[PDB]
């Protein structure tokens, strides 16, 4: 919820975060948003997303 | 079906909004056009 | 650090995986003569 | 009075069941989604940048390997808004018509 | 491609006597190789 200079596995931004309710399949780590720009991450240590 | 008129953001439109795109409100609403006609 | 390199026509590949890299070791040694990079720039190798 | 009454009961039962009337104003709204659709799907190319991700340039490359890209993107997007816009004015010269 | 071989998978129930199934779905990837050998014949395997 706070605005920070983000970045997961080297995808680097300015953000804010927030947990998603999208049901990623267990293979899958980045989602792409209309745009062909990231919106959504599981983070490589606790596997939220 | 319109694609968003500037009614309150608090899909296309969100990768717009991101990319410094915005859709402005119009000075007359639709109801004070409803109300001229 | 091997002790013998590959004849070129025969370049030798080795795979780097599941592992921690630290490009500082690398790019502090002085005992290189060239350390050049064509995707990336150098200092940036540790953050990556 | 009966006539009248029959006519815009026939503009009704007409608006209700077709779907292909309002097209003149449809094909006016269809054209400015898609134009910032456009103008949203031109930052995913590349102008010969090595990417369309303003910020996989900044975190891969240092300054001055930086501006070649930097201005590789500035070339790309900035004639992206100039076309967009001269766009727009046209059409907006159809719209105050 | 140029170094790895992957496989996706899929898995569904059907009752068609002696056909490909009528419809459409997805196969999703399941491992990650990188051989990196020419490859141009296989065969497949079965127990009796
Ligand atoms: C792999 O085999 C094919 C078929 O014989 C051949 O054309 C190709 O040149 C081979 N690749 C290499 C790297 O030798």
């Amino acid at each position: 919820n706070k605005c920070v200079n983000f970045n997961f596995n080297g995808l680097t931004g300015t953000g804010v975060l927030t947990e998603s309710n999208k049901k990623f399949l267990p293979f899958q780590q980045f989602g792409r948003d209309i745009a062909d720009t990231t919106d959504a991450v599981r983070d490589p240590q606790t596997l939220e997303i | 079906t319109l694609a968003d008129a500037g009614f309150i953001k608090q899909d296309l439109i969100c990768a717009q909004k991101f990319n410094g795109l915005t859709v402005l409100p119009p000075l007359l609403t639709d109801e004070m056009i409803a109300q001229y006609t | 650090n091997a002790t013998r390199f590959a004849s070129v026509y025969a370049w030798n590949r080795k795979r780097i995986s599941n592992c921690v890299a630290d490009y500082s070791v690398l790019y502090n040694s002085a005992s290189f003569s060239t350390f050049k990079c064509y995707g990336v720039s150098p200092t940036k190798l540790n953050d990556l | 009075a009966n006539q009248f009454n029959s006519a815009i009961g026939k503009i009704q039962d007409s608006l209700s069941s077709t779907a292909s009337a309002l097209g003149k104003l449809q094909n006016v709204v269809n054209q400015n989604a898609q134009a910032l659709n456009t103008l949203v799907k031109q930052l995913s190319s590349n102008f010969g940048a090595i990417s369309s991700v303003l910020n996989d340039i900044l975190s891969r490359l240092d300054k001055v390997e930086a501006e070649v890209q930097i201005d590789r993107l500035i070339t790309g997007r900035l004639q992206s808004l100039q076309t967009y816009v001269t766009q727009q004015l046209i059409r907006a010269a159809e719209i105050r018509a | 491609i140029d170094g790895y071989f992957k496989i996706y998978s899929k898995h569904t129930p059907i009752n068609l006597v002696r056909d490909l199934p009528q419809g459409f779905s997805a196969l999703e990837p399941l491992v990650d190789l990188p051989i990196g050998i020419n490859i141009t014949r296989f065969q497949t395997l079965l127990a009796l």
